[PDB]
């Protein structure tokens, strides 16, 4: 890998978005609202789903 | 002479005229630069700004 | 012994050509 | 090269990603995926052996060294 | 607007003008014989199986000399 | 008198460090 982390960036294609990243771009308001997508994937205080 | 076709026009230098020089009168003429894109309306909302 | 030591050793070498 | 198609005329698309599958691909995206594509790319075994049977060599240099006492 | 074609069992497409055709035999037949990737595995055993008893003769040319 | 066995105690692990 110590090798291969230049050779990773070879490609100019992104990753997508993860899920975890994307349960932190909203306010602490608008969380509740239907706006957010991921609230399928919140469903327990001690765990990521 | 341009005015109606530059992208900067008199009221931000009907600002700068009595604009008190200390860093906050700095940061507002950063903040006065946020475009009315309809995007540009969709994140300033959902950061409620 | 030492004999012995020799020995095993140049048998155990003899083996170890059967690995390659 | 090109492909030999059997019908002759062209036909227009109106489909959906949910419906059949289309081929339809902007020309610097293949151009890129090509680059990136291409960018992405024993005896060493015999020298072990043969420098064994030199330290086979060297060992029985020390057997010849140890009997004589 | 979008114009395409509608796929067949008539539709044939061409050998590439035969300028990547030959690339791809030379591909064919440089890799007929290599790594197998079938005795990389009796590489990594046989490695690791005698670096155990070389380290077994470690052992014992430690403890029999006294 | 020992160290002389020492010395390929020495040099196997010199080549395990080669070798592998």
């Amino acid at each position: 890998a110590a090798r291969r982390i230049p050779h990773f960036y070879r490609v100019r294609r992104e990753v997508p978005r993860t899920v975890n990243e994307m349960k932190q771009d909203f306010v602490v308001t608008d969380f509740y609202k239907v706006g957010n997508i991921t609230l399928y994937t919140e469903l327990h205080p001690f765990f990521d789903f | 002479a341009h005015e109606y076709h530059n992208w900067l026009r008199s009221p931000f230098s009907r600002y700068s005229a009595t604009c008190p020089n200390v860093l906050h009168s700095v940061m507002t003429l950063a903040a006065m630069l946020y475009k009315i894109s309809p995007v540009s309306l969709v994140l300033q909302t959902k950061a409620h700004i | 012994l030492r004999q012995l030591a020799q020995s095993v050793q140049d048998t155990i070498q003899h083996m170890r050509f059967l690995y390659l | 090269s090109l492909l030999h198609t059997f019908w002759r005329l062209p036909v227009a698309v109106f489909f959906e990603p949910h419906e059949e599958n289309v081929l339809r691909c902007p020309e610097r995206v293949l151009r890129r995926l090509l680059e990136d594509a291409a960018v992405t790319m024993d005896r060493v075994r015999k020298r072990y052996l043969r420098q064994e049977l030199r330290d086979l060599g060297h060992r029985v240099q020390t057997y010849c060294e140890d009997l004589e006492g």
